[PDB]
């Protein structure tokens, strides 16, 4: 409307609105295709909340940078960054915030540039998609997972959304909403499957001995629907089935830590290199993993068993590498295991 | 070779040297204590081990000021006469710490709405070498500090 | 236009600025300033604070696609730290007679320390960092605060330990800036809140918003092994400068608070040795000279500044005529003595090599 | 002139005049909402209406200069009341020594009356820092040059709260 | 490797051992140590602490039935 007299209004257009309740631990990268007709030539773009996303995008579309967005911003859903396929690997190395890549509907030119962040070491986390169609379960599941990366910091989320005005929404975007209002209840240690998605369905119905094949190894983690918990992601597994760096939650637990600790330490760089500065570090480390350990995302019931902190003159480093500027710490810290198999075993004997 | 101008800059600030300007006219005092800024304190605790400590709200300073008796009128005295009930003329109080000559104010205190609430006179001694000190106590509401 | 003795009130003033006092970052800024009086066209005037320059040069000057940047520079300078600083208004830059006279005005004025040319033309700024390289080895003390243009060295000052360069160009609400203007602040805001042997690299530039060009790390790793000193965006602080290394790519001199600290306590020694000159060359003279430097260098062991844990391990001042001297060197008449100090240097390099066995 | 009055007692001179109901007269002519938005921009004509509920108020609340500062009748009169009340009271400073010790005590005075101004809603800011400034000095708001005529430079900058003037509503029959 | 001045992250590092200092207990361990450069082959050489042994010995030096046990 335009406004001239200072009465009160009244207009029956079709708006939306949506509130933020974000989370800091999740600020993602929605990567777009760049053979696509209807994006700003922009090839970054920044977008705080959904009224500043339906300024640049005024009406619906039905492409799968679209309903990933507002799949997102329906959910809470913080700041996030709109980047092209050719240059996801620069915006992580410039806009320092990002901790989510989420390939909304893309693949094989956001996977060659996941591995180049990861290598060079950017503390991120990759939500990648399945296939369009539907599998068969002849697929022989090598042959259907051999496209993804092998590293500890993807997973993959294969059922497709068909939401509710009738576009099809990425499963990265559902994977990635339901990863915000698991950050912001839960926290980033809380593994994101039981969390509700609202208004998507998935495309097809998956049964438990489909899952079944696809839960070793590259693991597809399913979303699928129950009755009650309604539409859900089902499974919490990463890339890499080691003892170390399976299960969403423990990788995505240190990379908040990792992110963490070293914002804290950005402001004692350009410290002189000395015995009284090294133990102004770790205790700027044991009074975060303290508040970290009582608040439940470590695992022990004594800080001794939680971590440990520790930094010496011939402890970690040597004389030969203080002279060079290096302050060299290590620190080890154990993660809670989610539940992931319950066994019921009946009888009819008391 | 500390360079005096350089103790002007780096060196503390001694207690001896104050003005008090009392409204708007400067008075001579002896002390003057009890320009503190206290909060209370609010907690909460609940089953899981969390505790919040959160400040509270300020109180309001009590404000002591001691100069001596003289010879002409009582200055201190008509101020706290002049009471009916719940009034009072409320003074803004200023604490100045000063240079030797009086000419530069380093760091002064601030004080908003002053008014009299006690005013004791001296104890008489026959046996006593002393001068007739009042010592008068003041109910503020805040304290401020500024610094220049 | 005061008359009436009472309180007058004006209704569109600006806000004042606040400036600091310091004595070891005193800066030169050659830019385009336009004078008001023009008196003060080719020499160089103190410029005490911001309300100094507003009553000796013009600070509005209207642009006309061209923006005078020169007054905005300024206020960048003074809201990150102020000081005396020397202004030197030269307003073409091929203009080869003041150029050639600019180094012989800079030792007429006793305590200018930095230079640091705020403009953003690079053909400007090119002419001044070649017609101040020759001042830079003199053992004067000054120190060039240089600019890149797109992630090296100017060339006219390479690797003289006199000099550091930042790289980014630095964008205020958007005309970009060079950051010396800024960098110059920062330094007397570190040197008056922690002294010159700190790495003056963590200070978040007051000011402006943005850098013209966001630094990644894989880009900064082939410019920090040089003297580039890359301003760098971090989401939760702001604007931070990040880096101190100069030109130098010796172990002595490459870093900045350590070059910045033997030029600030060479040039403290020399005004306090200054009353000794013309006193009589005797051994009476040495010691009390031996002592004015012995003095003056315990008080900066004790504040922190050298590296020693013993004050036999920090420092020696050595001055005698079987030592440091021969006859021959007297009765020419000349003292020689010898000063010797041991600086700490920054911690840059922080490896956390994370783990969760136990 | 009569809604400013029972304005300025109950609410203070920082809100508007507007929703005032003024008693015992009527408006000569009944205008509407189309009349008075050809008029609300520019030299403003700033209506008398009457209400259902809130019987005859005026309605509008600007000023002749349509700008970013000083628009709206109730942030003019503001600096006003504020210009005038601190002149009030430093003119028992005036003749006093133009020195160092003077300028703290008429900063302090500014600092006393723009606090207790501040506490009872009128200024804009959830913080003292964003709500006033008040500053003095000998090389900050004034010159030797200018000690030496008798000239004493204060400068003081403060916000002020804007009104609501317009309320969109935005109905649909969808849940 | 460490170029830019930030703060570097590390994933699979020990955990690092402390030393304690004492005067009337200094042996003089004779087994089979592998050294990394070989000047150190027929002499005695000082370790102060676990991270001396590990820059100037070998400490992994993977097993063929045969178990290196020097080290351990």
């Amino acid at each position: 409307v335009t406004t001239t007299y200072p009465g009160v209004y009244l207009s029956e257009d079709a708006v939306s609105s949506f509130s933020v309740n974000s989370a800091a631990t999740a600020v993602p990268l929605f990567a777009y295709d760049s053979e696509n007709t209807n994006t700003i030539n922009k090839p970054i773009q920044v977008f705080r909340n959904w009224a500043e996303f339906t300024v640049e995008y005024p009406t619906p579309l039905e492409d799968a940078f679209y309903t990933s967005l507002s799949l997102w911003f329906m959910h809470g859903g913080g700041k996030c960054y709109l980047v092209n396929e050719a240059n996801i690997a620069d915006a992580v190395a410039q806009y320092d915030d990002i901790t989510l890549i989420v390939a909304a509907g893309t693949d094989t030119t956001t996977y060659t540039a996941f591995t180049t962040v990861v290598g060079q070491g950017y503390r991120i986390f990759g939500l990648f998609d399945g296939p369009k169609e539907k599998i068969a379960g002849t697929a022989k599941p090598d042959e259907v997972m051999e496209e993804y990366p092998t590293s500890p910091f993807g997973a993959v989320f294969y059922p497709w959304g068909t939401l509710a005005s009738g576009a099809a929404v990425p499963p990265s975007a559902i994977a990635a909403a339901s990863i915000t209002q698991t950050d912001r209840t839960r926290g980033v240690w809380k593994a994101p499957a039981n969390q509700a998605v609202n208004g998507v369905t998935p495309a097809f119905a998956v049964s438990d001995d489909f899952q079944g094949k696809y839960n070793q190894g590259k693991a597809l983690n399913m979303i699928r629907t129950f009755s009650g918990q309604g539409t859900v992601v089902w499974g919490a597994r990463t890339l890499e089935d080691s003892d170390n760096w399976r299960y969403i939650p423990v990788r995505r637990l240190f990379n908040a830590v990792e992110r963490d600790i070293q914002k804290s330490l950005n402001k004692l760089v350009f410290e002189p290199n000395s015995q009284p500065t090294w133990q102004r570090v770790k205790a700027a480390v044991d009074s975060y993993l303290h508040s970290l350990w009582q608040q439940g995302a470590l695992a022990g019931n004594t800080p001794a068993d939680a971590w440990f902190v520790q930094v010496g003159k011939d402890l970690t480093m040597t004389q030969e590498e203080i002279n060079q500027g290096k302050m060299i710490i290590k620190i080890g810290l154990a993660a809670v295991r989610p539940a992931e198999f319950i066994i019921l075993q009946f009888s009819q004997d008391i | 070779a500390i360079t005096a101008d350089d103790i002007a800059v780096q060196y503390p600030i001694p207690t001896y040297r104050f003005i008090v300007t009392l409204g708007d006219e400067q008075v001579p005092f002896t002390s003057a204590s009890g320009l503190d800024i206290n909060f209370d304190t609010i907690e909460y605790r609940d089953g899981t081990g969390n505790w919040f400590k959160m400040p509270g709200q300020r109180q309001a300073p009590n404000i002591t000021l001691s100069k001596g008796v003289f010879p002409g009128k009582n200055a201190m005295y008509e101020w706290i006469n002049a009471i009916q009930l719940n009034q009072v003329e409320k003074k803004d109080i200023m604490i100045s710490l000063t240079n030797e000559a009086g000419t530069e104010v380093l760091v002064s205190w601030n004080v908003s709405n002053a008014f009299p609430t006690s005013l004791t006179s001296p104890s008489f001694d026959a046996t006593s070498n002393e001068i007739a000190v009042q010592q008068i106590t003041l109910m503020a509401d805040r304290v401020t500090i500024q610094t220049a | 236009v005061t008359s009436v003795p009472g309180v007058y009130i004006e209704e569109d003033a600006s806000p004042a600025m606040s400036v600091s006092a310091s004595a070891t970052a005193v800066p030169l800024f050659v830019a385009r300033f336009t004078p008001l009086k023009p008196e003060l066209a080719g020499v160089i005037t103190r410029i005490g604070s911001w309300l100094d320059y507003t009553i000796l040069f013009d600070s509005n000057v209207p642009s006309s696609v061209v923006d005078p940047t020169a007054s905005v520079a300024l206020r960048l300078y003074f809201q990150n730290g102020g000081g005396p600083c020397y202004l030197y208004p030269l307003e073409k830059a091929d203009d080869n007679g003041p150029l050639a006279a600019l180094p012989d005005l800079i030792d007429e004025v006793g305590e200018i320390t930095l230079l640091a040319s705020p403009d953003p033309d690079e053909t400007y700024r090119t002419a001044v960092y070649g017609a101040l390289a020759a001042s830079l080895d003199q053992h004067k003390g000054y120190f060039l605060l240089a600019d890149s243009v797109n992630g090296d060295a100017p060339s006219a000052v390479g690797g003289s330990a006199q000099v550091a360069v930042y790289y980014p160009n630095v964008e205020v609400p958007p005309l970009s800036l060079p950051p010396s203007a800024l960098i110059a602040g920062v330094y007397g805001k570190t040197d008056g809140e922690r002294g010159v042997w700190k790495a003056p690299a963590n200070v978040v530039l007051n000011g402006v918003s943005d850098v013209s060009v966001r630094v990644t790390n894989e880009q900064q790793a082939e410019l920090n092994p040089k003297g580039i000193n890359v301003i760098r965006h971090f989401s939760d602080r702001g604007l931070v400068v990040w880096g101190s290394r100069t030109q130098k790519d010796d172990d002595d001199w490459r870093y900045i608070p350590v070059r910045r600290l033997f030029d600030a306590a060479e040039r403290d020694i020399k005004k306090a040795l200054q009353p000794m000159v013309f006193e009589p060359n005797s051994q009476l003279t040495w010691k009390r000279v031996q002592t004015a430097i012995d003095n003056y260098l315990y008080r900066l062991w004790q504040q922190g500044a050298l590296a020693g844990n013993k004050a036999e391990e920090a420092y020696f001042v050595r001055v005698g005529k079987g030592i440091t001297m021969t006859q021959d060197e007297i009765n020419q008449g000349k003292m020689i003595i010898q000063v010797g100090m041991a600086a700490v240097r920054p911690a840059e390099f922080i490896i956390l090599k994370f783990t969760q066995d136990m």
